[PDB]
């Protein structure tokens, strides 16, 4: 909710009594990635005229989005560091600065899994940051955590991708949306009549 | 030709109406007599019908009587009364269709150049729909007879206007699919159309008693018609197509699991309405 | 013209030629072959089109009767090298034509579309139709013969 | 770019093609419509719990 | 002859059948569904030729028989399928 | 269900105790909500399913639970270690809630959730490397405990003796099965119920 | 609405003697109609009660005759159209659900008749929204039973 609507006054801040406009671009920029997906960013953050402008007076932040988006995955982790202890002292932030890296991360893997099939994981360990156990030791956790569609082949040390249809989810939710509803139903009923 | 034939409850009845009031005799006879209706765009509705008289002796069945001039004559009384019916067919009771009734509809053949008979019984006790409308097809073969000319079926069905359908319904006031939703899908449709498909497999079964005693030696057609009826069987379910039947039958469980659990929201709420209803009428009385 | 309506004519290039390379010098009139064909340009390039045609006729009628045909047997039968075949393969799937997907890695390309969830049940709806449909006439023909000449 | 639907096999370098049907809707209608009414049961507590 | 769950005739069991080379017999399956005589499709992968309609032909005294017996496990599969209906929807019926 | 919940007879001690959960006094009986909680956790972990994260925030919950919710850290993570390390240092309240004797069981199910997780990622892994990231201790036993998780069903695919590596099966296309519309049954016959 | 009638002689009326000398209380069953009784109802006709033959011969001919049909029982209706039918009633609920919520917090206020009558003038989503869940749930209930029938009574 927050990119879309702060990327709708992106162009219209005149609320300068908090964050002004510096800062409300980085928080254009902090939660426009984690929001939208690549198409979108085309023609938002990338090619919008309003925030490219301001990001010439930012140097850090600006080599953070242009870093995902031109696939320099090396300098997206130290530049995902800093953001990261910088979201910790952030008020407004510091509660979910723990979600924010973690999801970008798994936001940057899928980018990089999407193009190709059969990629090594030696092959990130230099073009994702150092490191060959770390990849594995990351990767491994998140294909658990039910995201992050690929599954590892250790002895050979190869990662293949799937391509899971958009109906196994939809409908895994369905049913843990509708269990959080049902469960309310029936609290309800419990309520009244003693 | 004619893709279907109603036939409004009016002919229906005075069709039963003139077996009662000839049918003193008892033991059996068939009746026959003259329809009436129009059609449009290839349907044809049968609306009126009057009897004619016939006769027919029993034995060596190339022997009827039917008033022309009665068909003649009264038919100058129903088009006074009403102009757009014109003589379409005729109807017997005949619920055999006797072997006699095909130079039958040659003589109303010149009243009507293709018209239609429809059998209906009298005396029904059974599922099916009483009323079958045969149509006169030509076609000449060296199987069967120099002589080849046999009646093609068209689709009947019962029809109402709104008139008799006041009518109708006034008469019967004894049962009605009250509530038509599931209740009557499930009774008007899928086991009445059981019932029916028992008894036409049960017919060609009776038919195939030919295979030890022969009463007609192999019809031929009606043998290629029931390979047909093999080949057309559903493939066996055990291929791609369980899965496509699983992802189909669980798709429609999810509208079914919707659709219910929004019944139980509005019906819990209509209790929340009903109950606090009743809790602040007692607390003001005491 | 009858070879273009009848049998589905899996045409050979060759035979047609050899059998027909009166239209191109003469005949019992040959009046249109030397305007139509015997030009230099003008009916040259009508030869090619109709290799065109007879090699799309062959393309087209193979597609109704095969599910999957190897790169290399599509050649002789179309009379084109491997790589022609793809080239006019292409042209007429980019055009919406003919439907056909080539997986080139392994020279076999199949004219079968996806079969959808929706179109392989509906394909058993309408099976059970017809069969439901030829019950009720088989038992109507058998009361024209079995209850007819019985009775006597 | 969601301009294709495939990938690049490395090991021999072959573009693969996928058809990727559609999301087939009729489930975000459904999972919405949950949501919606994900509230109107929330309506509904405040509506009996603090009044009957 | 084949019973309907198989009908997969390979393409050397059919040249075999009929006297002619494996690389010929595509010649023949076509001029049979062009003439409209038999329907299916040619799988030329693993060299299997479908077959999904036969035309009818004629049935002395025998296959006949063995026609009636299909009947009688169908009709009486029909049967039991519809007093399950009647039976668990007593409530709905009437 | 404390009764079923000693007996091995889980399944129903699940559903007998979130019965009670609802039919329970909701303003008062604070101090029995703590202890059908706990046992509830308990029961649940047992059987494998991850215990609801709201109710080990609540503010009467939060103190009582946390001996148990470091419990559920240990559990839902498939090493072992940490299970032990957790046992050592909260033993004692388990004994005095006279609920330690359904603890020491779990042992079994942190092996079966880190062995259906590790399963669940990898696709091909040393049978070496399964100890390791179990904390097996050993690779020798990996085998039978990894061998035996077959049998149960905990997780599908066989293994090469001969070479000694676990192999995964790629289990895809969900939907298809029956299994969907079993759970819509469920949902629907007793939501049709209310 | 038949009503037979009959005719009273002017005598009678001259001499005032009622007519029809009631013995049972059978034709005073149907009170006549006021519009019929502004014209010359008991005053120049009579009515005479009517009542109707009905046998089960009649009756079954023509009750067990009217609506029915042969063989749509085992017709799966457009398997490709039905589940459209369905997006297109269950996207309704999407916003006929939102607007039962905007329905519930303005309801329970003061003089209820003032908030019968409010309702008046725009569509209640208490009566639409089940009106389509009726039909979601029998063409579903009624189009996925015929699939298991058809699977067993056809091979």
């Amino acid at each position: 909710q927050a990119a879309e609507l702060f990327l709708d006054t992106v162009s219209t801040f005149t609320s300068y009594e908090l964050m002004d406009y510096k800062t409300f671009v980085t928080y254009t920029v902090y939660v426009s990635m984690i929001a939208l997906e690549r198409p979108d960013l085309r023609e938002k953050v990338i090619k919008g005229a309003e925030i490219l402008e301001v990001l010439h007076s930012l140097p850090a932040v600006r080599q953070y989005l242009f870093s995902l988006y031109e696939c320099r995955y090396s300098v997206f982790f130290q530049s995902l560091a800093v953001v990261e202890q910088e979201m910790k002292k952030d008020w407004l932030f510091a509660p979910h600065y723990r979600y924010y890296v973690r999801e970008m991360r798994i936001h940057a893997y899928s980018q990089l899994l999407e193009s190709y099939r059969s990629l090594t994981l030696g092959y990130m360990a230099e073009a994702f940051g150092v490191g060959v156990e770390f990849i594995d030791q990351e990767l491994s956790r998140f294909i658990a955590a039910g995201r992050l569609h690929c599954k590892i082949d250790k002895v050979n040390e190869i990662v293949e991708t799937n391509r899971p249809d958009s109906k196994n989810w939809q409908y895994q939710e369905t049913i843990k949306k509708g269990d959080l509803l049902l469960n309310r139903v029936q609290k309800l009923s419990r309520v009244i009549n003693m | 030709a004619v893709q279907k034939v109603v036939v409004h409850p009016l002919v229906l009845l005075s069709v039963v109406d003139h077996f009662n009031r000839i049918g003193k005799v008892g033991n059996q006879k068939r009746v026959v007599g003259v329809l009436l209706g129009s059609w449009q765009k290839k349907v044809l509705d049968v609306s009126n019908s009057f009897a004619v008289p016939f006769d027919e002796d029993d034995k060596d069945d190339s022997v009827w009587f039917l008033d022309h001039d009665y068909l003649e004559n009264m038919y100058g009384m129903f088009k006074k009364v009403n102009a757009r019916e014109r003589i379409v067919g005729w109807y017997h009771t005949g619920p055999k269709l006797h072997k006699n009734d095909i130079a039958i509809n040659e003589l109303m053949k010149r009243y009507c150049p293709n018209s239609v008979l429809v059998i209906i019984d009298v005396k029904p006790k059974d599922l099916g729909l009483p009323t079958e409308a045969y149509i006169s097809v030509e076609e000449v073969h060296d199987d069967g007879t120099p002589t080849s000319k046999t009646f093609e079926h068209v689709t009947s069905e019962i029809g109402a206007e709104e008139a008799e359908e006041v009518g109708v319904e006034h008469l019967l006031r004894d049962i009605k699919d009250t509530t038509v939703g599931t209740l009557s899908q499930r009774i008007t449709n899928q086991v009445h159309g059981l019932k029916g498909l028992n008894s036409k497999l049960l017919d060609i079964r009776s038919y195939l008693e030919k295979v030890a005693t022969g009463k007609l030696p192999i019809n031929h057609q009606i043998i290629y018609q029931l390979q047909d009826v093999f080949n057309l069987l559903p493939d066996v379910s055990l291929q791609e197509f369980v899965k496509a039947f699983y992802l189909k039958t669980n798709d429609q469980m999810v509208v079914v699991y919707l659709a219910s659990l929004i019944r139980s929201v509005v019906a819990l709420h209509n209790l929340i309405n009903n109950k606090i209803a009743n809790r602040d009428a007692e607390k003001k009385e005491g | 013209l009858l070879k273009l309506f009848t049998t589905m004519e899996l045409m050979r290039w060759s035979t047609l030629v050899e059998d027909y390379g009166m239209e191109l010098r003469k005949g019992s009139l040959e009046s249109p072959a030397t305007d139509v064909f015997g030009s230099t340009e003008e009916g040259e390039k009508r030869w090619k089109d109709l290799k065109n045609r007879v090699v799309e006729h062959n393309i087209r009628i193979m597609a109704k009767y095969y599910t999957r045909i190897t790169m290399k047997r599509m050649a002789q039968l179309l009379d084109l090298s491997v790589d022609e075949s793809e080239a006019f393969l292409s042209n007429l799937v980019v055009n919406k034509t003919i439907f056909a997907k080539v997986d080139r890695l392994a020279g076999i390309i199949n004219f079968q579309r996806p079969k959808d969830p929706n179109n392989l049940l509906n394909d058993w709806s309408q099976k059970l139709n017809s069969l439901m449909s030829l019950v009720n006439k088989t038992t109507h023909l058998i009361a024209k013969e079995e209850m007819i000449h019985n009775l006597q | 770019d969601k301009k294709f639907h495939g990938i690049l096999d490395q090991g021999e370098g072959v573009l693969i093609i996928f058809d990727e049907p559609p999301v087939d809707k009729t489930y975000e209608a459904a999972l919405e419509t949950i949501q919606n009414m994900s509230k109107v049961v929330d309506s509904l507590y405040n509506k009996a719990k603090k009044l009957t | 002859t084949r019973p309907a769950n198989h009908r997969q005739l390979t393409f050397e069991e059919i040249a075999k059948s009929a006297k002619i080379t494996v690389n010929e017999v595509e010649l023949l399956v076509m001029k049979a569904l062009s003439v409209g005589l038999v329907k299916g499709s040619i799988d030329e992968v693993d060299k299997r030729v479908h077959m999904t309609w036969v035309q009818p032909r004629v049935l002395d005294l025998q296959q006949i028989k063995g026609m009636k017996d299909r009947l009688e496990f169908w009709c009486t599969d029909v049967k039991s399928m519809e007093m399950l209906v009647e039976h668990q929807a007593h409530d709905i019926l009437t | 269900g404390r009764i079923k919940a000693i007996q091995l007879e889980y399944s129903e001690a699940r559903r007998t105790m979130t019965n009670a959960l609802r039919k329970a006094p909701q303003h008062t009986a604070v101090g029995f909500k703590q202890t059908v909680h706990k046992l509830l956790i308990v029961v649940e972990l047992l059987l494998g399913e991850i215990p609801d994260r709201l109710q080990f925030r609540q503010p009467s919950l939060k103190r009582s639970l946390m001996p148990y919710f470091l419990l559920t850290q240990a559990v839902r993570t498939g090493n072992l270690a940490k299970f032990n390390q957790v046992l050592d240092q909260f033993g004692e309240k388990f004994q005095a809630d006279g609920t330690y004797t359904l603890i020491i069981r779990l042992r079994h199910n942190v092996i079966k959730t880190g062995v259906r997780m590790i399963s669940l990622s990898y696709s091909r892994i040393s049978l070496a490397d399964i100890a390791q990231k179990l904390q097996l201790d050993s690779p020798e036993d990996a085998e039978f405990i990894v061998a035996k998780a077959i049998r149960d069903g905990v997780i599908e695919a066989s293994i090469n003796h001969e070479k000694g590596y676990v192999q995964s099966k790629e289990m895809i296309d969900i939907y298809s099965t029956r299994e969907p519309q079993l759970a819509f049954h469920q949902r629907i016959s007793f939501c049709l119920d209310i | 609405v038949i009503d037979a009638f009959r005719l009273i002689n002017a005598n009678m009326m001259v001499l005032g003697h009622e007519p029809r000398q009631t013995t049972s209380n059978l034709g005073h069953l149907n009170k006549p109609s006021i519009q019929a009784l502004i014209h010359g109802l008991n005053r120049h006709y009579y009515s005479i009660t009517i009542n109707y033959r009905k046998n089960e011969l009649e009756q079954k001919m023509l009750l067990n005759l009217h609506k029915k049909s042969w063989m749509e029982g085992l017709t799966l209706q457009d398997y490709s159209e039905h589940c459209k039918h369905n997006e297109s009633v269950v996207k309704e609920m999407l916003e006929l659900a939102k607007n039962y919520n905007k329905a519930v917090e303005e309801e329970d206020k003061m003089t209820p008749e003032q908030l019968a009558i409010k309702n008046v003038g725009k569509q209640d989503p208490k009566r639409h929204l089940e009106e389509h869940v009726d039909v979601l749930m029998t063409s579903n209930i009624v189009q996925c039973l015929a699939a298991m029938l058809d699977t067993v009574v056809f091979k």
